[PDB]
Order: C-alpha cells, then structure tokens, then sequence
RNA sequence: GACACGGUCCAGACUCCUACGGGAGGCAGCAGUGGGGAAUAUUGCACAAUGGGCGCAAGCCUGAUGCAGCCAUGCCGCGUGUAUGAAGAAGGCCUUCGGGUUGUAAAGUACUUUCAGCGGGGAGGAAGGGAGUAAAGUUAAUACCUUUGCUCAUUGACGUUACCCGCAGAAGAAGCACCGGCUAACUCCGUGCCAGCAGCCGCGGUAAUACGGAGGGUGCAAGCGUUAAUCGGAAUUACUGGGC
RNA sequence: AAAUUGAAGAGUUUGAUCAUGGCUCAGAUUGAACGCUGGCGGCAGGCCUAACACAUGCAAGUCGAACGGUAACAGGAAGAAG
C-alpha cells in the first residue's frame, strides 16, 4: 500500500498572497504538498518568504512514504517565495538537480484586470 | 547458469546504479553507494584500458543476466547482421523474453520477471514458452497466463511499472494484461551512459 | 561386373581340434575379448520408416538403417528460487580500537513451483499391403487379370514417446581458477634464499599485495583449470609485406 | 534488395635512450587427456595407439509361379478299427 519511489519534482507556486509548495513524480503525480496558510500563518504571515520556508519544513514528510531524495524544482510566480523554499528543501536533505522558473508569460493573451485605484 | 549471490554487492561496484532491486525501498538506504565492496574498498582505484572495457561488459551483461559464452554469441550474430554491431547487440540483448516481460510491467525485477517466464506463467501469441532467451519479434503480443494472473506479486509489478517511462516501442495494456512488442528499439530510448563502440572493439581484439 | 572382406587353389606364419589317420580358422562388418596407450561407448532394440537382395505377389532376408545405452567429450538450452527484509543480527576477518568488512548476505516474512518428484492423459512419425467390393481397360467368354474408386480390419523398434494436465513443497540441484607486473581483482597470519611459486618478468635472506593459511575480492560457470596440438599476434621467410 | 567488410598489442637486452633481433603473453580452435567439481534436457561425436592378436553370436540371402521332391507340418479322401 505505501508505496516508495526517488527522483521526484517540486512544483513551487510562488503567489503574491500565498506560497504552495508541491511535491510530485516525474508524471505528475501528486506525493505531498503543504501551504503558508495551512502552517499557522494567516494575513501577512501567509505571504512572508519565512512562513514559506515553514512550509516546506511540513512537506518534508512523506520521507518513508516516498524517498525523493533527488528532486526537480519547478517555479511559477512573481510572489515572495521564489528564494526562501529552495534552502528550505537543501537543508531538508534533499538533492536539488535543476531549477528552471515555470512562470506563466502570455504572449499578449486574454485582458487582464484592470487596476486598482486604491 | 544464474547468478545467486548478494546484489547489491554488484549493484554498489562498477558503480552508477543500473536496472536492478525491486525498484521501490531507496537504493541508497539498502547499501553504500560510492563505494567498491571489500575491505580495501574504500579507496580511490586508478582503474586501467582493460579495465574500462571490462567494467562496461560487465556492466551490460549484469543488466540483463547474460552469460558470457550466451553474451559472446550475441556479440557474434550483432556482427554477422548488417548496420552497426552495438545496437545491434543492444536491440538483440532487449529483446529477450525475460527483459521485454520486465519492461512490460509484469514483474518487479529482470530476476523475477524472469522466474515468472521459467515458471510457465507467461503466454505469447497463444504458445507456452518459458525459455527466458527467446527473442520476441515485431507486432508480436504477450498475455499473461490466465492460472497466472492469480499472482499477486504480477499485480503489484504493474503498479510500479508506472514510474518507470513506459517504453515507447512496447504497448502496455492495464486490466487486459497484455503488451504488443510493436517494433525493434532504438538506440536513444536505450541509457545514453552505454558506449556501444567499447563494447565492439573489446570482443574484437 | 572380382583376380572377390564373411568364394576357391597354393605357399608362409600363427590359431584350434582329432580317436594321430587328419582336419578346420582369419572381427581393417556389429557388439566384444586381451594387449597397447595419457585416452575413446552396449556382447542393446526393431526392421515400425527408409534403403537394398530374392520373389508375380504375399512375403523372407538387413549389426545397412532407424532407435536406445555409456562419457559434461563438444555445441545449445535450462534450473539450482522471487520480493521484502539493518538496532547493518551474530559470527568471520581487519582495525586508527573508534570502527569498518562480510552484507539484505542471513535469519525472518510474504511469494512461486521450471525441470527433476509423482500421478493422469496424448500427437506425430504411418506410407503401406491384405481382405473385400463395384465399375472401367483388358475378352471367345469383357471369365483371367489390371486400373480406378470405394468397404472392413489393419501394422511404431523407439515408447512409461513430442506434448498436455493435476499433485506437493524452496523444497532435490555451484563449483573452479585467479587477485606482483603483463592482466580484472588485497590485506592479515605463518615462513625466513628455508619451504616453496614460476607463461614472461621474477619472488623468498625476519614488517612476503608473488610462497603457505585466513578473510576479502576478480573472472568463468555445470563446468573451471593444467597439459598437448594448429593458426593468429609473428611485417619473425615479407607475393601482397623485410633486409644486406 | 541481400549475399564485396575488415586488419589492436604487451612484457623482457640499458644507469637511462633509440634500433635491430629474439623468446614470452593475451585470441581463436580439437576425433583431446588429466585434476577438481558436477542438476537436467536437446543436438552432435566417441581406439588418433598395435592393418596387433582375437573367446563367442550376428552382419546374404531368397525364389515351389524353374524342377525332380515331400524331409516336417497342416489339412484332405479312402480304408478300417475298442
Ligand atoms: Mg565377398
Ligand atoms: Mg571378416
Ligand atoms: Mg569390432
Ligand atoms: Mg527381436
Ligand atoms: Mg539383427
Ligand atoms: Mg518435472
Ligand atoms: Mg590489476
Ligand atoms: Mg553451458
Ligand atoms: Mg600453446
Ligand atoms: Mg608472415
Ligand atoms: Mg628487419
Ligand atoms: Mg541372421
């Protein structure tokens, strides 16, 4: 039943609001995943580059259930993040062997939404 | 005419890990990889020419379990087709029953795939065969024996068979429990770390 | 069709028998015996098939031939389990005395039963002729035949066959050579130019990666080694392809 | 279509070097033997020695539709019989 397997990829959703942190197979199989929210950080708390780090330290189960070991890192968006989670899975014991940025760049797609006054 | 002792001896010399153990519990846990067995293990050994070539023979032949006097007839047929020898030899060395079971997903490791055809478990085109060494042919389809299916063990490899990027030249079947070996493989499917031109100067000397 | 392997005549040697008067024999056919040598198989089965001889045929005749037995002698295939399993069990050996090493090897825990165990089925090799039939050709008579078709019953030495199916339980199945260089793979102990090894280079004279033992490791595998032999490498008799 | 296609060195002469020139090694391969070990099957092979001697049984017989025959058998009829 639990199973076991290595080489696995971190998909890294780097939002202005919120940091989720993913870790996945090579076919896109979900392993385990863990958020700022869910890790005891609400409002700004939620989006700080530390309480991502946090993030990370809970995703850093699964350990028995599947021994990544060796994982890819995918990252998308322009929020906080994009730094602090990546020392977080080094210092986890993990073995990071590429980082590319996933970002989602239109290429002048759809309207996007108009700006905030304030 | 099987090896029988440890594996992960072997696995952890000659060094990169290739094809073997069930696959599941972390190679690295099992053993100490970077690490040649023996005492005097523990040291950094300035291999020779005759030892690269070795090494790589004997690498590809405990990757499918062949035998040398087996290993060199291979090498000989690989040399009497026309093309080029080496993957020629790899296409021959893929092609064995016992390998091509393995990689359809039928069994956890080449060892067990492989009792699983010596156990008169597997099927092909309606013929029982359990000669691990047959060579499978294109369009050809293999169906698990119906008796056989009732193995457990059967149904836990084709799980795993998941993680492993199903080959591309094999159509795997889930429920039905079949595969169709579509056509011969070619070289850039196979791990591009095998040097066929080393393999085919060395059994030329 | 022979100057004739199981024909004859003669001579020679040997062989054996005889009632002494006289005879008989020739496995370089198949088994086999002794001998020789390092070293080569069962005094097997059946003519079922093929093949040949004779016979109208039916047949009979086959140590030809088909099979079986023996030897790992070679070639080929196969199996001796599969996964889990680390407080890296103990034990072994090393040890920088901290450890490491064996080794996930084991044990254990799931799992499977190839073949070998046993049991029960079951092809193929099998074509044939015979007995009949009916018609046809064949006649004086289409009697005789011979040609068809058919009909009944047929024959397998191998053979407890190829193969299939069930039975049970990892149970019954791994050695051999090497580890100084060439040449893949190392230390410890013993020994002290002793004993020894040695394809070449050479080791050993008291801290031997070379001998001997231990652990460990490398190669190959139901085989691994040694020896003998042929070619290669050896462009080292060179025509390709050499020199003085 | 295809059947034309493959060609490696190394160690040893010296204080060191080059050169010629040996020997030796790795590779194939056998109608092999010996030693150790040895589960099974398929296929093939199996006195290279003394064409040395050979115990013994067998390896060329068949044909009655060639003929005198009927030795042995089967029946067959006669003749008889408790
Ligand atoms: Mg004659
Ligand atoms: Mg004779
Ligand atoms: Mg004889
Ligand atoms: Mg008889
Ligand atoms: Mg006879
Ligand atoms: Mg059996
Ligand atoms: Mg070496
Ligand atoms: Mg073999
Ligand atoms: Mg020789
Ligand atoms: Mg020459
Ligand atoms: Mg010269
Ligand atoms: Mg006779």
């Amino acid at each position: 039943v639990r199973k076991q397997v290595s080489d696995g990829v971190a998909h890294i959703h780097a939002s202005f609001n919120n940091t989720i942190v993913t870790i996945t197979d090579r076919q896109g199989n979900a392993l385990g995943w863990a958020t700022a929210g869910g890790s005891g950080f609400r409002g700004s708390r939620k989006s700080t580059p530390f309480a991502a780090q946090v993030a990370a330290e809970r995703c850093a189960d699964a350990v028995k259930e599947y021994g990544i070991k060796n994982l890819e890192v995918m990252v998308k968006g322009p929020g906080p993040g994009r730094e602090s989670t990546i020392r977080a899975l080094n210092a986890a014991g993990f073995r990071i062997t590429n980082i590319t940025d996933v970002t989602p760049i239109p290429h002048n797609g759809c309207r996007p939404p108009k700006k905030r006054r304030v | 005419a099987r090896y029988l002792g440890p594996k992960l001896k072997l696995s952890r010399r000659e060094g990169t890990d290739l094809f073997l153990k069930s696959g599941v519990r972390a190679i690295d846990t099992k053993c100490k990889i970077e690490q040649a067995p023996g005492q005097h293990g523990a040291r950094k050994p300035r291999l020779s020419d005759y030892g690269v070539q070795l090494r790589e023979k004997q690498k590809v032949r405990r990757i499918y379990g062949v035998l040398e006097r087996q290993f060199r007839n291979y090498y000989k047929e690989a040399a009497r087709l026309k093309g080029n020898t080496g993957e020629n030899l790899l296409a021959l060395l893929e092609g064995r029953l016992d390998n091509v079971v393995y990689r359809m997903g039928f069994g956890a490791t080449r060892a067990e795939a492989r009792q699983l055809v010596s156990h008169k478990a597997i099927m092909v085109n309606g013929r029982v065969v359990n000669i691990a060494s047959y060579q499978v042919s294109p369009n050809d389809v293999v169906s698990i024996r119906e008796k056989a299916k009732k193995q457990s063990r059967v149904k836990a490899a084709l799980e795993l068979a998941e993680q492993r990027e199903k080959p591309t030249w094999l159509e795997v079947d889930a429920g039905k429990m079949e595969g169709t070996f579509k056509r011969k493989p070619e070289r850039s499917d196979l791990s591009a770390d095998i040097n066929e031109h080393l393999i085919v100067e060395l059994y030329s000397k």
